[PDB]
DNA sequence: TACCCCCCCTTCGGTGCTTTGCACCGAAGGGGGGG
C-alpha cells in the first residue's frame, strides 16, 4: 500500500529509444528466466508496439561469480530524467570514503525492487529482449517498481535506505558509508578481519530489514588509502643523443601547457646544427640546470586545479604496450584532477579489449570513491571493435559515457 | 463465434489533428474494381460506412499482386503517418535458414488476409476515414472508415506482429516441443514428432488461430517439400536460394547496375566468392539512373566470373548445435574479403562478404579485423554464438600488427589457414634511430593563396634539395617532403618531420590509400630496409627543422 | 503516389583535429531480399 513518488524528464525532452543490439545464446537464456520471474513477482509487465520507447537490455556476471545478472543500458534515460539535486533529493559524496583503509563495495540494488514506480514514468522503462535467429518479435516489457542501473531509484530509496543504515551508523560512527547507483560503498580504518567481520554484520543487518519492512552477500574489497598517481617524468642520462634531446624537447614543450614554468631556450640551443640523430652531445653548463629546474617544477602540483562539482569528469587512456595502460581525470584541459597507470591486468599480453575494459572499470570506480561521479571517457579504440567485444568482459553494475578517439603517440609523455 | 483481439490504444502525435486530403483523380478502370472492394468490406464487418460527421479523407489507390490477377487494396495514409504517435517496432531481424536445426515434420502456412483479421483502436477509427469517386465525380461517391488495421498505415505492421505474438502465447507455453518462427503472417512450424501426431499439432494450431478470427487458407498450407519461405528454398537436409535471374544485357545503365549489384550482393550469402567492387566503382559518380554506362575491361571480367559461380546450384546446411562454428576468410583483393561459415568441412551454413572501405588509408589487417567483426556479429544474431575462425594470416603478423598498434585491437579464437594471398605487413618503421643512415630532416610549406609551394630536405652530410610546386596545400607538401627524403636516401634512413599529420598517416602502415601521393610513399617505403621517423616542433629551433622551415617558406 | 524489418554501395554534410584542409562517420537514397 505504499505510495510512489512522482519522477519527471528533463523539460523539453522526449523518452529513450535505443534499439536493442544483438544477445548471445547464453545472456537470452539468462535474461528470459530472469524476466518470467521477475514478472510473476509483479516486477515488471508485457507491454505493447504502442510504448515507443526502448533502452537496450543485456547481462552481466561479476568478478568471480556464477550466476547472471542483468544490466540496463540506461545510460540514455538517466541523461533525460529530472536531475534530483535540484529537488534536493540528491545523496551528499563523503570526503572521507578516499581516506579509508578499507572500502566494500555491496551489491544492494535488490532493496530497489520493494517500492514501487510512478505509474506515468514507467512506459520510459521499456526494453525488449530479443531471440536467436530472429524467431520471435521482440518481447517487449517495462518496470513497475524502481529498476537497477536507473539514477532514479537510489535518490528515491535513500529514505528507507537512511533509516535502516541508522542502527549499524549509531553503532559504529567511524565507518563511512557513501551509496552510489546499485551500490554501496562502506569503508574502515579496522584491521581487515575486524572490517569483513563489520560487512557481515552489515549484511545480516540488511536481511532484517529484508524480511520485516546479483545477490547480496558479494562484496569487493578496495584499499583507498594506498592510490598511487603517476606524474610526468624526464629520463635521466649521462649521454644524451640528437634524438634523445628532440624527443625532450618535444615532451618538455607539451609539458609547457600543464606546467607554465619550463623552459626550452638552453636545451633548444644544443641542436643548432644539422646534426645526425645518433650523435652524442654534451649538455652545456646552461642546459643542466634547465633540465634540473625543469624536474624541480615538474615534481610539484599544477597551480589553480581542483574540482568543480557542476563540471563532469573526463578521462583519457593510453596503450602504452606491454600490458600498460595510462590514464588523466580532468574537467578541464591540462588541469588534471589524476593521473595514473595500470600494468598486468586481465587480458595482459592477449586481449587489448579485456584490459581496455578492466581499466575503464578500474578509473570509473576511482571517480565514484574520489567525486561521487562516474566519468566520460576518450577510448583508444575504433567504435566498432569496442561495440562487438566490451560485454563480453563488463563486469559492473553501471556504465560510464564514452565516446572514440584516434590519437597517434607523437612523444612517449606519459611512460618512459 | 470467435475471440476478438482486445484493441491497441493509439493516439495522434500531440495537437495534430485527422488527415483532411481529397481523392486524386481516378483513371475509368480504376474507379470501378475498387467499388466493389469497399461493399465486400462492409458485408464482412471490415468497415463502416458512416461519414456525415467525419471530416476527413486520404486517397486511396490499388495495385495488383505480382503474377497475380488480384488486386491489392492499398492507403496513402502518409498524412496520417507523419500525424500519428511514433511506434516501438518489435522487428529485429530476419531469420536465416542458417539456423535452423533440422526438424522431421515441417509445415509452412499463412494466415488469409491478415492484417483485416486484427480490429483497429475503436477511438482511432474516425482518422482512418476516406472516400471513392462513385462515377467519375458525377454525384458524391461513398465515405468509409477502417474496422480493421489498414494497409499504407505506419502502425499496422508492429500492431499486428505484436497481437500475433500474444495470440501464439498459449500455444507455446503448452507446446513446448514445438518450434513456431513467426515472421508476418507467414508460419513455420517443425517438430520431432510423428508425421501424424504433426498433422495433428498443424490442425490444432489452425483451430486455436481460427478461435481468435485468424484464418489459414490450404492454398497457402505447404505440406510437402520444397518449402517456400522467406525467399528461400527448404529441403529435408539442405537449403538454398530461389532462383537469381541476372541480366545478361548488351547495354547497361546506372539503374541496371544498382539492381545487377544489389542481386549479387543477396546471393553472395550462399554462392561463395562473390564479387562486386568493379561493377560498384562504375557506379560511382553523380550519374544519374537513365544514363548508360560501358563496362570496364576489369570490369566485365568480374561480371564473367560471378556468372561461373551462379551456374552451378549451390546449397547450405542446417545448424548442428552439438558442432563447434567455424568462420573462414579468403583474401580477395583491392579490399574484398569473402567467408565461409560451416561446421564439418565443405558443408556450408552460408557465406558472406566484406568489402567496405573505410578510411582515406588503411591496411589489409585492420580490413580483415573489420571482416572478423561482421562476422561475429551476424553469427551472434543467427546462432548466438561467436564461431571459430581460420583466417589467412601469420600468427606473428597478429603479433607484430595489435601489439605495437596504439589503438586496442584483438581478434578471438582464431588459427592460421595457409591459404594465400596471404595477410601480411608491407613495412616496419624502426623503434629507435638508425646508426650510420643519413638523417634526412624534412619539410614543406605552401601559401594558402597562391595555393604554390615548395618541399625540400637538409641532410648531416650537407645534401639538400628544394621543389617547387603547384596547386597544392600545407599537409600535401609535408607528405611530399617525406617522399623526396626517401627517394634520395639509401635503403636505411632517419627522417626528422614537424607534420603530426604525415606521421599520424604512415604510423598506422597503411598498404593502401585514395591519395596517389601517399600510394607513391607507402612504395618507396616498401623497398627500403630500414626508416626511423621522428617528430620534433616546429618554430622551436632545433636541428635542421629550422634550418628546412626557411628554405621552403622563403 | 502505401507500411514495417534486415543487408550492401555511394554521396554528402556535420564535426573535430590532421586546421581553414583533411579525415571520420552517420544519414539518406539507390539497389537486393522478406511479409
Ligand atoms: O557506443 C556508443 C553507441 O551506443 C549507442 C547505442 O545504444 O548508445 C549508447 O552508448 C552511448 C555512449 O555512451 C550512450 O550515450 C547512449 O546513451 C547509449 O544508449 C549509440 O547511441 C552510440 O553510438
Ligand atoms: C506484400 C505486402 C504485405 N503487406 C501485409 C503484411 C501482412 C499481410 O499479409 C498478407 C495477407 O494479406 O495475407 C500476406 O500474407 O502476404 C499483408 C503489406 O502491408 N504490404 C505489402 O506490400
Ligand atoms: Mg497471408
Ligand atoms: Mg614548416
Amino acid at each position: 500500500p505504499i505510495e510512489t513518488v512522482p519522477v519527471k524528464l528533463k523539460p523539453g525532452m522526449d523518452g529513450p529509444k535505443v534499439k536493442q543490439w544483438p544477445l548471445t545464446e547464453e545472456k537470452i537464456k539468462a535474461l528470459v528466466e530472469i524476466c518470467t520471474e521477475m514478472e510473476k513477482e509483479g516486477k515488471i509487465s508485457k507491454i505493447g508496439p504502442e510504448n515507443p520507447y526502448n533502452t537496450p537490455v543485456f547481462a552481466i556476471k561479476k568478478k568471480d561469480s556464477t550466476k547472471w545478472r542483468k544490466l540496463v543500458d540506461f545510460r540514455e534515460l538517466n541523461k533525460r530524467t529530472q536531475d534530483f539535486w535540484e529537488v534536493q533529493l540528491g545523496i551528499p559524496h563523503p570526503a572521507g570514503l578516499k581516506k579509508k583503509k578499507s572500502v566494500t563495495v555491496l551489491d544492494v540494488g535488490d532493496a530497489y525492487f520493494s517500492v514501487p514506480l510512478d505509474e506515468d514514468f514507467r512506459k520510459y522503462t521499456a526494453f525488449t529482449i530479443p531471440s536467436i535467429n530472429n524467431e520471435t518479435p521482440g518481447i517487449r516489457y517495462q518496470y513497475n517498481v524502481l529498476p537497477q542501473g536507473w539514477k532514479g531509484s537510489p535518490a528515491i530509496f535513500q529514505s528507507s535506505m537512511t533509516k535502516i543504515l541508522e542502527p549499524f551508523k549509531k553503532q559504529n560512527p567511524d565507518i563511512v558509508i557513501y551509496q552510489y547507483m546499485d551500490d554501496l560503498y562502506v569503508g574502515s580504518d579496522l584491521e581487515i578481519g575486524q572490517h569483513r567481520t563489520k560487512i557481515e554484520e552489515l549484511r545480516q543487518h540488511l536481511l532484517r530489514w529484508g524480511l520485516t519492512t546479483p545477490f547480496l552477500w558479494m562484496g569487493y574489497e578496495l584499499h583507498p588509502d594506498k592510490w598511487t598517481v603517476q606524474p610526468i617524468v624526464l629520463p635521466e642520462k649521462d649521454s644524451w643523443t640528437v634524438n634523445d634531446i628532440q624527443k625532450l624537447v618535444g615532451k618538455l614543450n607539451w609539458a609547457s601547457q600543464i606546467y607554465p614554468g619550463i623552459k626550452v631556450r638552453q636545451l633548444s640551443k644544443l641542436l643548432r646544427g644539422t646534426k645526425a640523430l645518433t650523435e652524442v652531445i654534451p649538455l652545456t653548463e646552461e642546459a643542466e640546470l634547465e633540465l634540473a629546474e625543469n624536474r624541480e617544477i615538474l615534481k610539484e602540483p599544477v597551480h589553480g586545479v581542483y574540482y568543480d562539482p557542476s563540471k563532469d569528469l573526463i578521462a583519457e587512456i593510453q596503450k602504452q604496450g606491454q600490458g600498460q595502460w595510462t590514464y588523466q581525470i580532468y574537467q578541464e584541459p591540462f588541469k588534471n584532477l589524476k593521473t595514473g597507470k595500470y600494468a598486468r591486468m586481465r587480458g595482459a599480453h592477449t586481449n587489448d579489449v579485456k584490459q581496455l575494459t578492466e581499466a575503464v572499470q578500474k578509473i570509473t570506480t576511482e571517480s565514484i570513491v574520489i567525486w561521487g561521479k562516474t566519468p566520460k571517457f576518450k577510448l583508444p579504440i575504433q567504435k566498432e571493435t569496442w561495440e562487438t567485444w566490451w560485454t563480453e568482459y563488463w563486469q559492473a553494475t553501471w556504465i560510464p559515457e564514452w565516446e572514440f578517439v584516434n590519437t597517434p603517440p607523437l612523444v612517449k609523455l606519459w611512460y618512459q | 463465434p470467435i475471440s476478438p483481439i482486445e484493441t491497441v490504444p493509439v493516439k495522434l502525435k500531440p495537437g495534430m489533428d485527422g488527415p483532411k486530403v481529397k481523392q486524386w483523380p481516378l483513371t475509368e478502370e480504376k474507379i470501378k474494381a475498387l467499388v466493389e472492394i469497399c461493399t465486400e468490406m462492409e458485408k464482412e464487418g471490415k468497415i463502416s460506412k458512416i461519414g456525415p460527421e467525419n471530416p476527413y479523407n486520404t486517397p486511396v489507390f490499388a495495385i495488383k499482386k505480382k503474377d497475380s490477377t488480384k488486386w491489392r487494396k492499398l492507403v496513402d495514409f502518409r498524412e496520417l503517418n507523419k500525424r500519428t504517435q511514433d511506434f516501438w517496432e518489435v522487428q529485429l531481424g530476419i531469420p536465416h535458414p542458417a539456423g535452423l536445426k533440422k526438424k522431421k515434420s515441417v509445415t509452412v502456412l499463412d494466415v488469409g488476409d491478415a492484417y483485416f483479421s486484427v480490429p483497429l483502436d475503436e477511438d482511432f477509427r474516425k482518422y482512418t476515414a476516406f472516400t471513392i469517386p462513385s462515377i467519375n465525380n458525377e454525384t458524391p461517391g461513398i465515405r468509409y472508415q477502417y474496422n480493421v488495421l489498414p494497409q499504407g498505415w505506419k502502425g499496422s505492421p508492429a500492431i499486428f506482429q505484436s497481437s500475433m505474438t500474444k495470440i501464439l502465447e498459449p500455444f507455446k507455453k503448452q507446446n513446448p516441443d514445438i518450434v513456431i518462427y513467426q515472421y508476418m503472417d507467414d508460419l513455420y512450424v517443425g517438430s520431432d514428432l510423428e508425421i501424424g501426431q504433426h498433422r495433428t499439432k498443424i490442425e490444432e494450431l489452425r483451430q486455436h488461430l481460427l478461435r481468435w478470427g485468424l484464418t489459414t487458407p490450404d492454398k497457402k498450407h505447404q505440406k510437402e517439400p520444397p518449402f517456400l519461405w522467406m525467399g528461400y528454398e527448404l529441403h529435408p537436409d539442405k537449403w538454398t536460394v530461389q532462383p537469381i535471374v541476372l541480366p545478361e544485357k548488351d547495354s547497361w545503365t546506372v539503374n541496371d547496375i544498382q539492381k545487377l549489384v544489389g542481386k549479387l550482393n543477396w546471393a553472395s550469402q550462399i554462392y561463395p566468392g562473390i564479387k562486386v567492387r568493379q561493377l560498384s566503382k562504375l557506379l560511382r559518380g553523380t550519374k544519374a539512373l537513365t544514363e548508360v554506362i560501358p563496362l570496364t575491361e576489369e570490369a566485365e571480367l568480374e561480371l564473367a566470373e560471378n556468372r561461373e559461380i551462379l551456374k552451378e546450384p549451390v546449397h547450405g546446411v542446417y545448424y548442428d548445435p552439438s558442432k563447434d562454428l567455424i568462420a573462414e576468410i579468403q583474401k580477395q583483393g583491392q579490399g574484398q574479403w569473402t567467408y565461409q561459415i560451416y561446421q564439418e568441412p565443405f558443408k556450408n551454413l552460408k557465406t558472406g562478404k566484406y568489402a567496405r572501405m573505410r578510411g582515406a588509408h588503411t591496411n589489409d589487417v585492420k580490413q580483415l579485423t573489420e571482416a572478423v567483426q561482421k562476422i561475429t556479429t551476424e553469427s551472434i544474431v543467427i546462432w548466438g554464438k561467436t564461431p571459430k575462425f581460420k583466417l589467412p594470416i601469420q600468427k606473428e603478423t597478429w603479433e607484430t600488427w595489435w601489439t605495437e598498434y596504439w589503438q586496442a585491437t584483438w581478434i578471438p579464437e582464431w588459427e592460421f589457414v595457409n591459404t594465400p594471398p596471404l595477410v601480411k605487413l608491407w613495412y616496419q618503421l624502426e623503434k629507435e634511430p638508425i646508426v650510420g643512415a643519413e638523417t634526412f630532416y624534412v619539410d614543406g610549406a605552401a601559401n594558402r593563396e597562391t595555393k604554390l609551394g615548395k618541399a625540400g630536405y637538409v641532410t648531416n652530410k650537407g645534401r639538400q634539395k628544394v621543389v617547387p610546386l603547384t596547386n597544392t596545400t600545407n599537409q600535401k607538401t609535408e607528405l611530399q617532403a617525406i617522399y623526396l627524403a626517401l627517394q634520395d636516401s639509401g635503403l636505411e634512413v632517419n627522417i626528422v618531420t614537424d607534420s603530426q599529420y604525415a606521421l599520424g598517416i604512415i604510423q598506422a602502415q597503411p598498404d593502401k590509400s585514395e591519395s596517389e601521393l601517399v600510394n607513391q610513399i607507402i612504395e618507396q617505403l616498401i623497398k627500403k630496409e630500414k626508416v626511423y621517423l621522428a617528430w620534433v616542433p616546429a618554430h622551436k629551433g632545433i636541428g635542421g627543422n629550422e634550418q628546412v622551415d626557411k628554405l621552403v617558406s622563403a
